[PDB]
DNA sequence: GTCCGTGGTAGGGCAGGTTGGGGTGAC
């Protein structure tokens, strides 16, 4: 229900430094 | 993890780390999919050939870590297994076809910030994140090259389009089954080897901002080869076993 | 257009099971 939510990550607006990566691989 | 990073801290809460009691041994990754269940690769479990068949009373589980070496206080937590449940078409011999296995914790587990519950796929996750050039994210604590790290290992790599995963290896391949790597000239590397089996191979939609555990670490030609690519279990193929395992022996 | 269940990783059998769906479908 809360799952793939990371909490010091997505839960507090922070990126970690290469998912970034994942996403323009998605474009 | 080859030519991966050091993960950084809480990047990879869903990850779980098993291992065999007596002699202590590091024996492939995991990952947590709710409070009282793991998911793990069979052969990590069971591997006839090599007259390998774990009991839960064999194997102990350690989540939220980040460092293999130390004990990391008030952050990492340890689980018995009640019940292993191995899926009933696992084929240990032609291929490690549907190379899955769900594990059962004996008491569930709080989460914290090291420790949260990655998401499975449904039909449009599916549809969405499994193509060809799009990256996803696989950790583990196994080989370096085909010694062993201290801190979680990361990489990110490529679904690579099925019939040059097909053509890559003269071993059978299945639906149940997809690989992923670079192509020999794209500049970049990077693969899961053995010890890294269990793994959970990630990603993050676009849509939601959550991440979603699409394959499972399960087969590989040595690692970081050129024309080799690692194979991973298709999770959401194997969605409704999961559920109904869940269940009814939940 | 066609094809993915009768052993196989393995029993008891022709369903259905924790398991033969339907999809990144492949071909
Ligand atoms: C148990 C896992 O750690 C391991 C993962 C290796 C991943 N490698 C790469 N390059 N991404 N799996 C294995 O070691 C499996 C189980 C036993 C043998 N095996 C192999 O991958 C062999 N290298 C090849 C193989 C043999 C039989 C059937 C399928 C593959
Ligand atoms: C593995 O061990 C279990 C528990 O001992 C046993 O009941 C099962 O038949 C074994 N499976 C094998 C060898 O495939
Ligand atoms: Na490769």
């Amino acid at each position: 229900a809360d799952c793939g939510l990371r909490p010091l990550f997505e839960k507090k607006s922070l990126e970690d430094k290469t998912e970034r990566e994942l996403l323009e691989s998605y474009i | 993890i080859v030519e991966g990073s050091d993960a950084e801290i809480g990047m990879s809460p869903w990850q779980v780390m098993l291992f065999r009691k007596s002699p202590q041994e590091l024996l492939c990754g995991a990952s947590l999919i709710s409070d009282r269940w793991v998911l793990t690769a069979a052969h990590c479990l069971l591997y006839p050939p090599w007259d390998k068949n774990f009991t839960e009373n064999d194997l102990l589980v350690r989540i939220g870590k980040h460092s293999r070496t130390r004990y990391e206080r008030n952050i990492e937590k340890i689980s018995m297994l009640e019940k292993i449940y191995i899926h009933p078409r696992y084929n240990w011999r032609e291929n490690l076809d549907r190379d899955i296995a769900l594990m059962k914790l004996k008491k569930p587990v709080a989460f914290s910030d090291y420790i949260h519950p990655v998401c499975l796929p449904d039909r449009e996750t599916a549809a969405s994140l499994l193509q060809a050039g799009y990256k996803g994210r696989v950790t583990g604590w196994g080989n370096l090259k085909e010694g062993q790290p201290s801190v979680l290992q990361v990489v990110n790599l490529p679904i690579v389009e099925r019939p040059v995963c097909k053509d890559s290896t003269r071993i059978r391949i299945t639906d149940n089954m997809f690989c992923a790597g670079y192509k020999p000239d794209e500049g970049k590397r990077g693969d899961a080897c053995e010890g890294d089996s269990g793994g959970p191979f990630v990603m993050k939609s676009p849509f939601n901002n959550r991440w979603y555990q699409m394959g499972i670490v399960s087969w590989g030609e040595g690692c970081d080869r050129d024309g080799k690519y690692g194979f991973y279990t298709h999770v959401f193929r194997l969605k409704k076993w999961i559920q109904k395992v869940i269940d009814q022996f939940g």
